[PDB]
């Protein structure tokens, strides 16, 4: 209450090492100088330092003091990769962002705040990495782009925990949409189908379905299209439907 | 008792715990809870967590209470082994 701490770390040093090791671990945080401990004990690789979670809304703690005293005593990259043995979703973002290791970056990044998922989303952009960008742009607010950066790097999990917050189709309907019109410019049946009934665009792939002369199926040609008779003409009867029948025989079906 | 040892004692002799959804609300809502004698423990300088706490009160918005909280911003002064010094750095320490 004098704003002081001497005879805190006086108590945490004398008997700091006995098997008392407990009494100057109480007696240097409050102190403010748990350092001689880590030379002592957290040298010898204590890797974590008992990271915690909500005790009534939220608390924590860390290996970031190891790491920090190692950073600032050397061993900076121990300090990073303590960043990760300290699940340090802020260090393991910008002081492993200073000393890049993407073991603790991404690791420390793959579900980060939007504060730091931003910061490796911005830290992020420049070396031609669209996926890091959307994989930090999953709850840092670029989302729909980020469908859109989804689709120039064809990430789809990245892409599921983006959708996470909005319409969770592992993309966006501007993406389906896109793909549709793709699709249909490039007049292919069975995938357009497939992604539009995916997309619920059933009757975009009913234009495609039975009036492609191939083989149609029960959802094929019955549950979008009303009719499974793919033979509309006579002569088509006798040729083309005939060749889907003779196609269908050679299939093994029996019903078609 | 969180507020006075958590901010207070941030150079006095370190001791922090919070509740992000209630530090969150005292960034729109906390300035007047800091008065003396309302359901105190008593004995307690809040020069730190008058400071923060204004400041607090002052960012994330209830512009009434950002307004409040520049009225009430720090005006403590350290305790009486800083005597020689923070009669002078009473405002000048902590704004």
């Amino acid at each position: 209450a004098n704003d002081s701490r001497e005879l805190i770390l006086w108590w945490g040093k004398y008997l700091e090492s006995l098997g008392e090791y407990a009494k100057a671990l109480d007696c240097y945080r409050k102190a403010g100088d748990s350092l001689s401990m880590v030379r002592i004990h957290c040298f010898q690789r204590d890797w974590k330092a008992a990271e915690d979670e909500v005790t009534n809304s939220a608390d924590n703690a860390a290996s970031f003091h190891l790491a920090r005293q190692y950073e600032a005593s050397g061993r900076i990259p121990e300090a990073i990769r303590y960043y990760t043995l300290a699940k340090r979703y802020s260090h393991g973002v910008r002081l492993a962002k200073t000393h890049e290791l993407d073991s603790d970056l991404m690791n420390l990044a793959l579900k980060s705040t939007p504060a730091v998922m931003i910061d490796t989303a911005d830290y992020l952009f420049a070396k031609g990495q669209h996926e890091k960008a959307a994989t930090l742009y999953m709850k840092g607010g670029k989302l729909s782009k980020a469908v859109e950066m989804c689709f120039q790097a064809q990430l789809f999990d990245v892409l599921q925990h983006i959708t996470d917050d909005m319409t969770p189709e592992k993309s966006d309907p501007n993406l389906y949409n896109k793909c549709a019109e793709f699709f249909m410019g490039f007049g292919h049946n069975d995938k357009a189908v497939k992604m539009l009934i995916a997309a619920q665009q059933y009757g975009r792939a009913l234009e495609l379905c039975v009036e492609h002369d191939v083989s149609i199926t029960e959802e094929m040609a019955d549950s979008m299209t009303p009719d499974k008779n793919a033979a509309v003409s006579a002569d088509e009867r006798n040729n083309v439907i005939c060749r889907i029948a003779k196609v269908a025989k050679r299939q093994g079906n029996f019903q078609l | 008792y969180y507020a006075y040892e958590v901010v207070h004692k941030s150079v006095h002799s370190p001791f922090r715990t919070t509740h992000p959804d209630t530090l969150f609300n005292a960034s729109r809502f906390l300035l007047m809870r800091l008065l003396p004698p309302r359901e105190v423990p008593l004995g307690v300088s809040v020069v730190n967590v008058v400071y923060v706490l204004a400041k607090q009160a002052v960012e994330a918005g209830a512009f009434k209470l950002a307004r409040f909280a520049y009225n009430k911003l720090q005006t403590l002064v350290l305790p009486a082994a800083w005597q020689a010094e923070v009669d002078l750095a009473s405002v000048v320490i902590r704004s």
